[PDB]
């Protein structure tokens, strides 16, 4: 609404889309990305709770090995802005959630875009490197960096905008078969994700132990951090019966 | 000389280890970003700048938190190879190259998927609540263990080779690669059951059921007498609706939950054993679900 | 309803017979004795469905050291003869399954007295052995086989011949003790089947696998697959601690 | 001399291992009848034909598919004892009795409650939709793993008992015993609860709640109301009927599910290894439901 | 009612008192401080229930380590005395069950005056022993178990000769937030009585052990003997490995 | 010299252990107690009893079935100083001591925790049936049980202390050390989460469902129809109510069931290693529970 909170969202959504890559201070993380653009923005309590709801599905969200997560930083601060300036602060949270989610078809190949359009920057790095003019990189990376943020910092700004819905995109989406079908493919993606890190990690071994997680994984009763508890415990005896079991 | 408040600044800028990402070659202008004031310090007058730059620009891959000890190694061995005549220019790449694998493998499951989905649960516990203390705990726990990581890693690679020999089949630091596969297999394979969604919706079957197993919803009391009689023998196990509609999802749900999952991971497993670009299979499981969707498979 | 199709059932009927104790190629399991009764009668899509319901129940029904197990061949025949024969494909298989189960009063009985009918055909083998004719021992056996297949040929050939229900057996059975106390006995005598192979394989080092094997098996949440799966996973475990751990 | 196209007509013969079935002697017939061409083709002039006869029809009862081992190490004897006159006519019998018990314990849990069930599990998938693949794909895996194993374990047998004495306690031959015993045990269990109903039906007592408990349905709200808060009050928690019906099997039930199968199974364990025949115990199971059912227990 | 009961029923309650610390032949159990004190009064089926019902909660109830737990003997008298005499003996357990149950404020610090009331008895046990009069200290004894069955005495004797409802005491109790608070902190002593035995064994080899028992005690799946069949399961199966295992 | 019907004597006093139970001194008298036929029988002219009486009324706490080792090895010590003028005064201190911690950590879950448990459920199994046979096993079975324990472990704590070096440390008396805590921890974890009320009751938003989750409990067929599809609907997955009421208490129950339990058995811990007396931790709890109801936080 007035223009302090644009130029705030706007710099801190610039700050996530470098974090998203960078992947250090974890601005991008919607448990974050929610929480500052809600305290300036007037609303603070009615968006800690959808960054909180958001953080639940952004778990295992991991870019591995060229292999990029659906919406790591785009839907948190996506969701957050349409929250915000449609009023309903709790109200509007699953509505907000309903398109942070299916944003994976503008936001992975928006990042994708990016990251191949860094090759011509590391090939001038290098041009730049065999005169030696080693001033040159430490510019170059962070032109790159902030070329990375350019992907969040222009979608928040023009979200301010347009209509406080954008629901419509200026074509209402092809006839009910690629708006779902991108859903259902943005629940897949993460299975890549996974493959290379399994692949990474794979001996005959801990093979039994994928099983024995994959089988207590079932229905409604153990939670995430359940789990998390009972693979370090297995992890725990097997390293105490190796250690005095070798000799 | 290798001055202490260079290696500070040498570590601050590793936190830029990303950023000029490339499929072509991953994370190679990142490196050289992070070892900009060590080259400076201790080369002069250009002649062997052009040559770091070349020696810094290769293809370099890992976890972006444990990548100190690699930041270390190279201190360590190039603050002594240039006092002492000791140029090898291999075997600083060689040691680069053998540290790839191992530390992404015990940096990438504990970091993306053993710590960061306990603090974020941990931190959306009370922010889910309306507390700002849990995303503060977040930030401010995650942060701290990250530099901590960041730089005890970086000092103990600032010792020698000599050391690393024993510092790289334990003893202890082998030991903790075990752990960390067998917790990383554990949790991976969780996650791999619970969040991927490959739902199908056919319909196998539309049988009508036998005059012993639905409600009868045409003879019961009329007014809240009705409601219990139907409320009784919906506990007792009578089926709801006259049609038993069976989906291809209940009968593959019969043998193990999630059962598409795990063989779609173990699809994409061996497509990437064939070299196969991981861009190329993210496309493929998007319009392998486009094509399923209009075809109804999905 | 044609000539063709009763020699092809009583005859594929005579073949799960022979399977019953051949147990080698599985004719008698209902996955394969429902489908092949189902392919030649018209409606196979409507069988298939009955073969795996059966399929289903029929796991865990081995014949172990002389302990028979509750119509293992019987069922996957006659359940099917008469859900074809009466119609309603698809909604007579909860029909056909209530009367699959119930025939142990007419399945392990049929069975044992032909396993010890069986007596004199070795003491006739043995007879003939004293001579040197092995040339009847060959003979003696296909016999044996022959007469095997006859006690499921029959019941076949007879069923076709009768009203297509067969609920009620001449005599409307004793007054709803005699029929339901066969049923309730007859989902206890597998425990024997299993207290031999228990008895079999028994160690003070396998028996805490049992009461995991056992606790584990509670409510609704793991399949029987799953189970198998952890057990495996517990094996391997298990024997890759033994293997470095000796010594 | 024992040519390859006898041991495959031995093989096939052995599928009939079965068939001549008694309780007197087990599998003696059909062994006598696997071994046929084996007697034809090694003897002569009908002095020893019933010697062999007489030393092929003792009792031999164990696994039909893990059976082809011993007979391999038959011929395996018999090749050598004829031709070197080294008849034993007791080492032949000894070696048949030494692998009789491990040999069974390690294959009717692997195969009847190991490979059945998840075959049958994983073709009764497809088949409960329809499709014919399911039990395609059962009947063709489940026949090349039983006739790939005879014959593999059959030559194995062929070997001579040199290589016996190191192939019966491994090393790997012995581990196999230790971890299928581990899965027998595990499957004999999860089958013991899941699929033995000993479903007890007396009542214990009849107590009506206090006012606190049934939702009291006298007072609802008519007509889309009630409905709610009865479906409401029954989220919560309170009782449906008025009358707290308990039986002996939620009793039971309170300490571990599946007591009573468990207790049975240990009861039959107890008879069997008094050296009562299982037909007189399986006689017993079907008196003491039918009396149990008489009274009332069951 | 009559006057061998009530002599009956305060000897009994007596022996409770003096079980409730002596703990050895655990007539303070609610199994049989509510049997015996149903057979002599009368209607014994409808008390056995009650028994069972209050040991099922009364399981984790040890005195551990100078950590008293909450109603070990008085709930299992009060509570079936309350019950005989009001009638209902089947309708009335969960009213006896609702009784028993929040005691704890006239049941935790009735026994804990009676253990601190005893040091002045080992004081003068002391001050007989330096004259060496071994036989005072043999009286002494005895004198302190009937001091702690006196506790126990008493208010079975005074529940007789009072309403049978007994949910009045004097005072309505202090205004509904002293009832309900002593009740809340009743649920909560025993963990401090785990946390001394807890903190009694703790090694770094056996807290996986507690990790995997804390998770696999989740949703209403797995009974108190199922959880103790696992733990002792997996105990067995780590001591056999690691007896192999070491070496 | 220490008579078998003396032994007899110790043994059923021991039964007295507890009741002369003190903050101050536990279990000192009732120790006492159990060791007064031993000075009747062995001392004499009163110059020694009181001494006894010193050192027989020291600080002696464990459990209170696994004690007659003690009681044993007092008995073989004293039957032996007399008797040669050995005398120590500290040995006779050393070894109650020395066996006080151990014998508790293996005494206190095993019976505890383990066995009474499981005795009670199999008792109140039949009891809650209102079969009279549960709580006669429970009580003779127990007293079985506890008679011969304490027998056993006092006949061979009798021997002399040259065996008590040896039966210390196993071999087997230390495995069982080992396997008890193994199985204490598990069960106590189990009573720890199940057995300790935490819950809270605060409430942190009030929502209303958007027009896509409710059942719309205002049009509904009227009469036998309405009930189907609502519940129907219930089935599918709609949630019951307009405003989806949230607690504090399902946040915390999405991490891990009763994390409060832990937590306050975690500060319970930490608070008795500070060395303060659990009667000041009850009463802590108390207050903390009564300040926590009167704010509403509980
Ligand atoms: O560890 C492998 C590494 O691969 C790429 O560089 C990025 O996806 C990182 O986030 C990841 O950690
Ligand atoms: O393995 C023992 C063996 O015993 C009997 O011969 C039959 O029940 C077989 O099916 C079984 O395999
Ligand atoms: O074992 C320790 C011991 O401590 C105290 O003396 C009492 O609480 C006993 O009940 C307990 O057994």
């Amino acid at each position: 609404m007035s223009v302090i909170s644009i130029i705030l969202v706007v710099l801190i959504a610039f700050l996530a889309g470098i974090e998203g890559i960078l992947d250090e201070f974890q601005f991008h993380q919607p448990l974050i990305a929610c929480t500052l653009i809600g305290l300036v923005t007037g609303n603070l309590t009615a968006c800690i709770i959808l960054g909180g709801t958001l953080q639940m599905i952004a778990l295992g969200w991991a870019n591995i090995g060229a292999a990029v997560a659906p919406d790591a930083a785009l839907a948190s601060v996506a969701s957050a802005i349409i929250l915000v300036l449609g009023g309903q602060g709790v109200a509007g949270i699953p509505s907000a959630i309903a398109i942070a989610i299916p944003l994976a078809v503008a936001g992975l190949f928006l990042t994708m875009i990016v990251r191949t359009l860094a090759v011509p920057i590391v090939h001038l790095m290098d041009r730049a490197a065999e005169k030696g003019n080693i001033r040159s990189v430490e510019w170059l990376h962070i032109s790159a960096i902030c070329m990375q943020g350019i992907r969040i910092a222009i979608p928040a700004a023009a979200l301010l905008f347009i209509p406080a819905d954008s629901v419509q995109s200026f074509l209402e989406a092809m006839p009910a078969w690629l708006t779902d079908g991108m859903a259902i493919g943005g629940g897949m993606v993460v299975a890549v994700g996974y493959a290379l890190v399994i692949n990474m990690m794979a001996t005959k071994e801990v093979w039994p132990f994928f099983v024995i997680g994959f089988v207590v994984a079932a229905i409604s009763q153990l939670t995430l951090i359940a789990i998390g508890a009972l693979g370090v415990a297995l992890a725990l005896i097997y390293l105490n019966l190796s250690k005095m079991g070798g000799g | 000389e290798l001055s202490k408040r260079d290696r500070l600044r040498v570590a601050w800028r590793s936190t830029f280890i990303q950023g000029s990402w490339n499929y072509e070659r991953m994370q190679n202008g990142g490196w050289a970003f992070s070892m900009i004031p060590a080259i400076k310090k201790l080369y002069k007058t250009k002649e062997d700048r052009s040559s770091a730059l070349k020696r810094h620009l290769e293809f370099f891959n890992t976890h972006p938190y444990i990548a100190s000890p690699i930041l270390g190694v190279t201190l360590a061995l190039e603050e002594e190879r240039a006092n002492g005549a000791e140029v090898d220019d291999v075997a600083i790449q060689g040691v680069k190259v053998g540290m790839m694998g191992p530390l992404a493998g015990v940096g990438d499951p504990v970091f993306w998927f053993t710590i960061r989905p306990m603090l974020g649960a941990l931190g959306a516990s009370l922010a889910l609540s309306g507390n700002i203390l849990g995303p503060i705990l977040f930030f401010v726990a995650w942060n701290v263990i990250r530099w901590g990581f960041m730089w005890y890693t970086q000092e103990f690679g600032y010792k020698a080779g000599s050391k690393i020999t024993d510092d790289l089949s334990g003893g202890l630091l082998q030991d903790i690669t075990k752990g960390a596969s067998i917790l990383g297999m554990f949790v991976l394979a969780a996650l791999v059951q619970r969040w991927v969604n490959i739902q199908f919706a056919p319909i196998i079957s539309k049988v009508k059921l036998d005059e012993g197993a639905y409600i009868d919803w045409s003879h019961l009391p009329q007014g809240a007498q009705g409601i219990k009689t139907a409320l009784q023998q919906q506990q007792a196990g009578l089926a709801l609706s006259e049609i038993k509609v069976t989906t291809l999802q209940n009968n593959l749900d019969n043998l193990i939950p999630g059962l598409a999952a795990v063989a779609l991971t173990f699809l994409c497993m061996w497509l990437l054993k064939k070299k196969i670009s991981p861009i190329i299979i993210i496309l493929g499981l998007f319009v392998v679900g486009i094509v399923g969707h209009l075809i109804g498979l999905l």
